[PDB]
């Protein structure tokens, strides 16, 4: 991407939007993914010995 | 200094009576500059935008947001007056004046030690006398055509210039009357404004159909049909692709012919279908037969329509299926499974006009047309946007009129009896929210002043004449803007609608409460 | 180039001792005195200016918080307390900051003696449980089918706010909406006023209009003008598919060698159209909702059946119109069942507010979602307005779950610290004077309400904890609009004792965390 | 004691670049000033005495002219008053073709006497007033100043004689001949049907030879070559396609699925027969000439070439459908042999050299058709841009003249009669709008001084004399441009005549203008930031 | 009338309300090193995005 003086083809009081479009409309933004907006947190990630085993 | 300025170093605050006078100087800043809009008698003002488009206007709200400001109160007010303009669409120049001058009242008394609670409680109780006062002073009344006209007047008149106004009176009180049923709401939706550059601005007028801004894009196609069969359709009539890749697979030059000449049977039998149906309603050469579809037609469509002596438009706006169905009195079609000569409009008139490179097409002569559509026609770009600026403002004030069972009188005179009410009342009132109540009927009373002003009399001595008028007889008298004497709004013809009167009180009311109970602006979100 | 030998990085930098401590206790003071005015019924309102150029009028403490950037990381814990106090309760969160920046004064004042800050911290720990038991023990309860004081508790909640003046209208507003949202099934009941109970503001008209719906309505308009725009008692269907012909999942291409299979191929496109729409029919429905795109073909199969077409609806819109009419949304037309239809919908009709058209499901029997239509002066009044009802709202799902009250107007920060003094004259060592300083800590709050009316702080403050001392005068508070004493059974201001359980245990742990820390080191790469 | 704070309100409100200027001072007399300025750049080249102006405009393109609507748009305005009155002369140029200057000169000298007006103590609304009391009544003085109609459109000499006029102002020195030219193009268009077509006449413009070499061609031609061999046909009957002279291919994909030897060995063959009995076929109805809006395949050339048909490709759709009406074919959206009717006739078409230009002409020998070209010739590239012109206003007032055929006297004698009747009308007008009509009067000499100013005279002289002799009761004397010293002459019988329509939508708009600029009382700009286009 | 994107002022709405925890600021640079090093080192198949100003 080689903007320069965006100003030019945004303005001065672009917003996001402005922004947004933009940047997608010359398909460099990457596509938006869907997530949760809040929730408790885990933060966990494999290791070893992380597994319950049966009792044998 | 602050606690908010230790935290983060580089955040800009104003604390308290610091606070209170920004917003206050902001507001009366609004106030002056929009002093000079009210009234039929204001000063047209000149806007010019980056670009270099020059915007000539009297609206607040455009003024509001054509003016360079970056204050965070004109925001506020901003915001304001784009939801009065949204929902009433008249009286924002009138929201800014009484905003402003409620915070010039209020700080008249805060400066001198006093709460702004008190001024705020006071506000309110001012308020709610001032409602139940203008719902008595209001005047019910049967919406004929006259009473329309004089709301249409008293609002374009001061819109747009005398004679202007008194064209554009005439095409929007009719234009609201021809699309108006019963004991039904208004859309707003169903009078197109279309805008033609090349007469002068008092050749604007209405007609009683639509006028599309395309025309037939075929060179043999008839330029003028007497009698018309409307088709009005959203059914693609040029060339499709298959949705799952077809790709064609031929082995020589005739197959390829072939494929190329049964590749367009689709297309061709919708054709063969509106050709049907024209020569079945019309299979003399008298009457004419009009396609104005939504989606494209493909140059052989169109060639295939030209030879059966049918006029076709394409790419029409999606409103304009419900403005012909309502205007020439068809079905529009998704779909030519089953075409009937029952879903077809008729039109007593559709010609091509054409100006310059821009084409344009009218249907008229109509049965009953629900929708009509409004010629803006003027020598210059700016004069079209203020003629339109001033039809929108014409259009509320007659929808409100009617949505209304009653109308206000103006120039002025509701806001002085309301004023005298207040001040009967702010006895009743227990505590130090007297002040407040003399506050908001001193705020009210700008508007008598700012028109008085603007006419160029004096403005004290004309208000103390209009209120020893009112209370000597009890009239609703108003500012005569000719001579500066007390007239009677009423009988001279002065209206101004119910429903903006009201939202003025509330929203003026609730705003300048707001303001005046904010003692600290931050701005801490960088760094 | 040049070489200097380091351990750590040279941005790596490191403060230690009591210049930790007292920097993080003036943090958390600043903060508080950020939003000190902000409490009470007199409370003032405050500007705040978005980095993205948006307006935030408030006197929330969250809104406040989290406007403002800081880069001690003892106020972003002050701010991320304060976020808890409000996704956790909805209320309470100007009092849990005050709370806290109090009870970290006065633990600076040991620790500027010789006193550990583990002992301060069990001192904490021990007041804090005694908090809870003297709050469980004033506490009274409350009656939910009594909509007289549900009501009540609303207002004493709303008091504070802006929307104070139109009391009995969002009252009443947040009290339908939390009573028509709650929800009973498999044996688990749930409120839910995140999902449902949307919240929408449109600009303009007065807001003695607003109202709490009957329904749902959403920002849309039919998709084509034939479409009735009024139905009496509509046979609803909600859909997520799209009601036009789509690509496979599969490459499929085609190759075509005779003539007519270009056209068949069309001309099979439009049947399958036709043969989901007349599945549809099937049912006899009058409404079609649809969260995608229907093709225009489709718009015409229907409009033969005579039903009218919605399309583009989100999911969260869908959901609720399917609580608000009972419906079931279905994804393949085929497999629409009799049970799937929503019936229970009483009117549907799209009006035009403004200029733009909204549509309305607002007759429905036993609604479980609801549209709070919220209609004011601008777009920032409106936001406020949203505020306060979901802090009311809020109020009320507490009260309905916990059916416990505790009294209001600082009534209860003085009674528990009262029973705390009391319970400390027979411990005798050397956490007792902490545990008394942070009880008497609590009595922040209605000195604060003193001085937000303006009133006489020191002599109104003495006359409240001599009342306090006597037998029975556990709900003898401040009186925040007149700055006298007065009985809170009287006043009639009560609060959730959650809320309060809330506030405390927020603000104790939050000193409790931040005594707790005595180095900081700052700078380093994230490494990650 | 040292800074000067900027006001509270307001001044402190407005943002970094912008501008704002309200009041009488800072408003009105700024943007009189700049229309007064603009007036004055335009005013030398202001009626046959008037000079050429050479502009250069941002991309170096270069104009030589003294039409004010060409010099307006050239030059880069950029106050917003004198912006609209250039938006006034174009609506002038659009609406009628000519008459800009006067648009320009008339606004102009109003604003000019609207300030004097304000000055001496005059608000702005009364001069508003007074300027549009004035204007009503000079737009119903003007029907009575009509000396003579056209009467007659389909003669070559009163037609010349009508344009002469219109087309002297611009190429003073010969306008007979340009009368001429345009007179026989106009009259082989307009048939016995009332309705003419400004588009149908064209313009073509080859160097070499000066203006004098001009020549119109019942027909059109096209600075191109043909595809194919033969390059000259006697008796015409081209036939047009809108499609490319190919093979007609699919439009989803095409592929040529080969399954044994045979068919690889035989499609190419297939393809070349198919071809030859396609363009054999259209030869077989008698078409010689075929003209083609795509491309040209290189196997339907040879076949064109063996049949001997004359191959023109036109890129240009318009080209297309002009080439279709003036010759009378239908654009088969197929390679299609034409139908009787559909065929195309034409004299002539030959291929030909102009200077050192290959051109294709399709002509007539009857003095009739649909559409006519001029073919201009010359020495330099902007003469010819000015000789056509000359021709568009030429044609625009043999437009106006068959919408509205009277004329009213031209060199003044119009505007002084304007000016004496309504200052005649406003001695009469008691009140404050006496001043305002009597100075809207007084601008009508700003046309009679501007010719006279032009021509070398002395203004005063030839304004004196013409109030003496209208008050001696001639209405149709103006000053006589042939002349070394201040004189006039009834153009009556000199023939200048200019047409009413002209002259009515002039004032109007130019009073329009006037009074909107006037107005406007505050003026707020924004930062200019860019926005080049 | 689809190209006003009506949709713009929706979107405006939910980016004001997208989340409840802080919104961090934007990352800034304060050597030339730095902005070498941040785009030489990271995931490749990961989008950076600089702003001069
Ligand atoms: N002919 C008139 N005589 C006296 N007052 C008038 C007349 N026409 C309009 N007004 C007053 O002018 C006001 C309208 O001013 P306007 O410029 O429309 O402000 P806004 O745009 O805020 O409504 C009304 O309050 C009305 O009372
Ligand atoms: N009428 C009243 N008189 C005295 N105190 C009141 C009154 N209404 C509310 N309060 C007190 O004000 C506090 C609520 O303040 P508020 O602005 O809601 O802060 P928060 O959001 O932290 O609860 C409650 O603790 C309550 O005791
Ligand atoms: N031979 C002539 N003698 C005197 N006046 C003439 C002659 N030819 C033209 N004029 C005058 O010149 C004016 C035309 O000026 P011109 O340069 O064409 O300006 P515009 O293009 O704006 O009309 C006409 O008003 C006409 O009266
Ligand atoms: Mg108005
Ligand atoms: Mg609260
Ligand atoms: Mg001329």
């Amino acid at each position: 991407g080689n903007f320069v003086r965006v100003t030019d083809q945004l303005g001065d009081d672009f917003f996001a939007v402005d922004l947004e479009a933009f940047l997608q409309e010359f398909g460099l933004l990457p596509e938006k993914e869907v997530l949760v907006l809040t929730s408790v947190r885990n933060s966990a990630t494999c290791h070893s010995e992380d597994s319950d085993l049966e009792i044998d | 200094m602050a606690a908010v300025k230790t935290l983060n170093p580089k955040a800009e605050v104003a604390r308290a009576q610091a606070a209170l006078a920004v917003n206050i100087s902001a507001a009366r800043g609004l106030q002056d500059v929009l002093r000079t809009n009210l009234g039929p008698k204001g000063t047209m003002k000149m806007l010019v935008s980056g670009a270099g488009d020059i915007k000539l206007t009297k609206d607040g709200n455009v003024l509001l947001h054509e003016m360079q400001i970056q204050h965070p109160t004109a925001s506020l007010i901003a915001k304001v007056a784009t939801a009065q303009d949204d929902i009433t669409g008249d009286g924002t120049t009138s929201n800014v004046l009484i905003i402003g001058e409620l915070l010039k009242q209020a700080d008249l008394y805060i400066s001198e030690g006093l709460h702004p609670r008190i001024i705020t409680e006071g506000f309110e109780a001012a308020k709610e006398k001032a409602l139940q006062f203008l719902e008595e002073v209001k005047v019910s009344r049967e919406m004929d055509r006259e009473t329309l006209i004089d709301v249409a007047r008293t609002s374009l008149r001061t819109k747009v210039h005398a004679e202007l106004a008194d064209v554009l009176t005439e095409a929007v009180v009719d234009s609201i009357l021809a699309i108006k049923k019963q004991d039904e709401p208004i859309d707003l939706f169903m009078i197109e404004i279309m805008e033609m550059k090349h007469k002068s601005e008092t050749d604007t007028s209405l007609i009683r159909g639509l006028v599309l801004d395309h025309g037939a894009r075929h060179p043999d196609m008839k330029k003028r049909v007497e009698d018309a069969y409307i088709l009005t359709c959203n059914v693609s009539l040029e060339y499709e692709k298959t949705e799952v890749n077809s790709g064609f697979f031929y082995k020589s030059a005739e197959e390829r012919e072939k494929l190329v000449k049964a590749e367009r049977k689709f297309i061709e039998d919708r054709v063969k279908k509106i050709i049907e149906l024209k020569r079945k309603v019309c299979g003399d050469s008298d009457k004419g037969f009009v396609v104005i579809n939504q989606k494209g037609i493909d140059p052989f469509s169109l060639d295939a329509l030209s030879k059966e002596g049918i006029v076709a438009l394409r790419r029409a706006k999606r409103r304009n299926m419900e403005r012909l169905t309502l205007a020439c009195g068809g079905v529009a079609l998704n779909s030519f499974d089953d075409l009937s000569p029952d879903c077809l409009g008729h039109a007593g008139l559709v010609y091509e006009y054409t100006l310059g490179e821009e084409k344009f097409t009218f249907i008229e002569k109509c049965n009953n047309p629900r929708s009509v559509t409004l010629l803006i026609k003027g020598p210059n770009k700016h004069t079209l946007t203020q003629i339109k600026d001033a039809v929108r403002d014409g259009l509320r004030a007659v929808k409100n009129a009617i949505d209304d069972g009653c109308v206000v009188p103006g120039a002025g005179a509701v806001e002085v009896a309301m004023a005298e009410a207040l001040i009967k009342h702010k006895p009743s009132v227990k505590g130090r929210a007297q002040l407040g109540v003399q506050a908001f009927a001193d705020a009210l009373l700008i508007i008598p002043k700012v028109l008085a002003q603007n006419s160029g009399f004096d403005l004290q001595e004309t208000l103390v004449k209009i209120q020893a008028e009112h209370s000597e007889s009890g009239q609703l008298v108003g500012v005569d803007l000719n001579t500066g004497e007390p007239m009677v709004a009423a009988e001279v013809g002065v209206w101004d609608n119910y429903c903006v009167k009201k939202q003025l009180l509330h929203s003026c009311t609730v705003i300048a409460t707001n303001i005046l109970l904010v003692d600290e602006i931050m701005r801490a979100g960088m760094s | 180039g040049h070489r200097p030998v380091l351990v750590l990085s040279q941005n790596t930098k490191r403060e230690s001792g009591r210049k930790v401590q007292s920097g993080n206790i003036n943090a958390a003071k600043t903060i508080a005195d950020i939003i000190r005015t902000c409490l009470g019924p007199k409370s003032m309102m405050k500007m705040l200016l978005d980095p993205m150029g948006g307006i935030v009028m408030t006197n929330d403490g969250n809104a406040i918080l989290r406007e403002i950037q800081v880069q001690h990381p003892a106020a972003k814990s002050m701010i991320e307390i304060s976020r808890t106090q409000d996704e956790e309760v909805g209320d309470g969160t100007t009092s849990v900051i005050i709370l806290a920046g109090e009870m970290l004064s006065v633990a600076e004042h040991f620790l500027e003696q010789q006193m550990h800050p583990t002992v301060v911290i069990s001192a904490y720990r021990k007041a804090l449980d005694d908090m809870i038991s003297t709050l469980k023990k004033i506490s009274i309860p409350v009656d939910i089918s009594d909509s007289d004081m549900m009501l009540n508790i609303i207002n004493s909640s709303i008091t504070t706010k802006a929307i104070s003046r139109w009391s009995s209208l969002a009252c009443n507003i947040a009290l339908d909406a939390v009573k028509m949202v709650q929800f009973e099934e498999n044996g688990r009941k749930e409120i839910d006023i995140k999902k449902y109970a949307r919240v929408e503001k449109i600009p303009g008209g007065i807001i003695e209009d607003s109202c709490v719906l009957r329904g749902v309505m959403i920002n849309k308009d039919v998709t084509h003008p034939r479409m009735r725009r009024y139905i009496k008692n509509p046979r609803i269907v909600l859909l997520d598919s799209s009601l036009e012909y789509k690509k496979g999942e599969s490459q499929t291409d085609i190759e075509i060698t005779r003539e007519e299979d270009f056209t068949r191929i069309l001309q099979m496109e439009e049947e399958y159209i036709q043969q989901l729409c007349e599945d549809i029919i099937q049912l006899k429905p009058d409404v079609v909702i649809t969260e995608k795109g229907i093709s225009d073909l489709a718009q015409h199969y229907l409009m033969r059946a005579n039903i009218t077409a919605i399309r583009r609806v989100r999911k969260t819109d869908n959901n609720r119109i399917a609580r608000a009419c009972g419906a079931r949304i279905v994804s393949r037309p085929e497999e629409l069942r009799e049970d799937d239809v929503g019936t229970g919908a009483g009117l549907l009709e799209i009006k035009k507010i403004g200029d733009e058209y909204f549509t309305f499901i607002t007759d429905c029997k036993d609604p479980k979602a609801c549209t709070i239509l919220l209609r004011g002066a601008s777009k920032e009044i409106l936001s406020e307005v949203e505020r306060n009802l979901q802090d009311a709202m809020q109020v009320c799902r507490n009260v309905l779950l916990d059916p416990q009250l505790v009294p209001g107007g600082g009534a209860s920060e003085m009674a528990v610290a009262h029973a705390l003094t009391e319970k400390s004259k027979a411990m005798t060592g050397v956490e007792q004077w902490p545990y008394r300083a942070v009880a008497q800590a609590l009595e922040v709050i209605p000195r604060t309400l003193i001085q937000n009316c303006g009133a006489s702080t020191i002599r109104l403050l003495t006359s409240l904890r001599a009342k306090h001392t006597q037998e029975n005068c556990e709900t003898w508070g401040v009186n925040g609009e007149t700055g006298t004493l007065v009985d809170m059974k009287e006043l009639g201001i009560w609060e959730p004792l959650a809320v309060k359980l809330q506030t405390y245990k927020t603000a104790v742990e939050t000193a409790v965390l931040l005594l707790r820390i005595d180095d900081i080191v700052s700078g380093h790469k994230k490494k990650g | 004691a040292l800074h000067v704070p900027k006001a509270p309100g307001f001044a402190q409100m407005l943002k970094e670049g912008a501008k704002h200027f309200s009041g009488l001072e800072e408003a009105v007399y700024r943007n009189i000033q700049a229309c007064k300025e603009l007036a004055q750049t335009t005013r030398t080249a202001y009626g046959p005495n008037g000079m050429n102006k050479m502009v250069i405009n941002h991309l170096e393109k270069l104009f030589v002219t003294n039409d004010a609507a060409t010099i307006l748009r050239e030059l880069e305005v950029q106050h917003p008053a004198a912006k609209m009155i250039v938006m006034a002369s174009h609506m002038q140029e659009q609406e009628v073709g000519d008459g800009t200057n006067f648009v320009l000169v008339f606004a102009g000298a109003l604003l000019e006497l609207a300030e004097e007006l304000l000055r001496i103590g005059l608000s702005v609304s009364e001069v508003i007033e007074g300027y549009e009391i004035a204007c009503r009544k000079a737009h119903e003085i003007l029907p009575n100043l009509v000396c003579c109609s056209a009467k007659n459109l389909r003669d070559i000499d009163e037609v010349s004689s009508l344009l002469r006029t219109s087309i002297m102002s611009k190429q003073y020195g010969n306008e007979v001949f340009l009368a001429k030219l345009i007179a026989q193009a106009c009259v082989s268009i307009f048939p016995d049907s009332g309705h003419f077509n400004v588009d149908n006449i064209r313009v073509c413009k080859i160097l070499g030879s000066g203006i004098s070499s001009s020549s119109v061609l019942h027909g059109m031609v096209f600075k191109k070559e043909t595809e194919g061999d033969v390059t000259s046909v006697k008796d015409a009957k081209i036939a047009v396609y809108s499609c490319p002279f190919d093979g007609m291919i699919t439009e989803t994909k095409g592929t040529v699925l080969i399954k044994t030897a045979e068919e690889l060995m035989n499609f190419s063959k297939g393809e070349e027969n198919l071809m030859d009995a396609q363009v054999k076929a259209i030869a077989d109805t008698g078409a010689n000439v075929v003209v083609t809006g795509g491309k040209v395949a290189d196997m339907a050339l040879h076949y064109a070439n063996k049949y001997n048909i004359m191959l023109v490709r036109l890129n240009s759709k318009w080209d297309l459908r002009r080439l279709c009406k003036t010759v009378g074919a239908t654009a088969l959206p197929r390679l299609t042999p034409p139908v009787l009717e559909e065929m195309g006739h034409c004299d002539s078409v030959y291929l030909s050299e102009v200077g050192d230009t290959q051109v294709v002409v399709f002509k007539h020998e009857k003095e009739d058709g649909a559409i006519s070209t001029i073919v201009l010739r010359g020495s330099t590239d902007n003469l010819m841009d000015d000789i056509e012109r000359a021709v568009d206003d030429g044609v625009n007032t043999f437009k106006v003249l068959t919408r509205d055929k009277r004329l009213v006297p031209g060199g003044g004698a119009t505007e002084i009669e304007l000016a004496k009747q309504i200052t005649s009308y406003g001695e009469t007008c008691p009140g404050l709008e006496q001043y305002a009509i009597k100075k809207f009067a007084e601008a009508f000499e700003a046309i009679p001084r501007a010719l006279a100013e032009n021509s070398g005279v002395k203004a005063n002289e030839v304004i004196s004399k013409l109030y003496a002799v209208h008050q001696e009761g001639n209405k149709n004397v103006g000053l006589d441009i042939e002349a070394e010293v201040p004189a006039v002459k009834d153009m009556l019988e000199a023939g200048i005549l200019d047409t009413y329509l002209g002259k009515y939508w002039a004032i109007k708009l130019a009073t329009n203008a006037a009074v909107t600029v006037l107005r406007v009382d505050q003026i707020i700009m924004a930062k200019p930031a860019g926005g080049p286009k | 009338f689809l190209q006003q994107y009506r949709k713009q002022r929706m979107e405006e709405m939910r980016q004001q309300l997208h989340k409840g925890p802080q919104f961090k600021q934007v990352f800034e640079i304060s050597s030339g090193e730095g902005f070498l090093d941040m785009i030489d080192k990271e995931q490749k198949s990961i989008v950076i995005m600089v702003h001069i100003y």
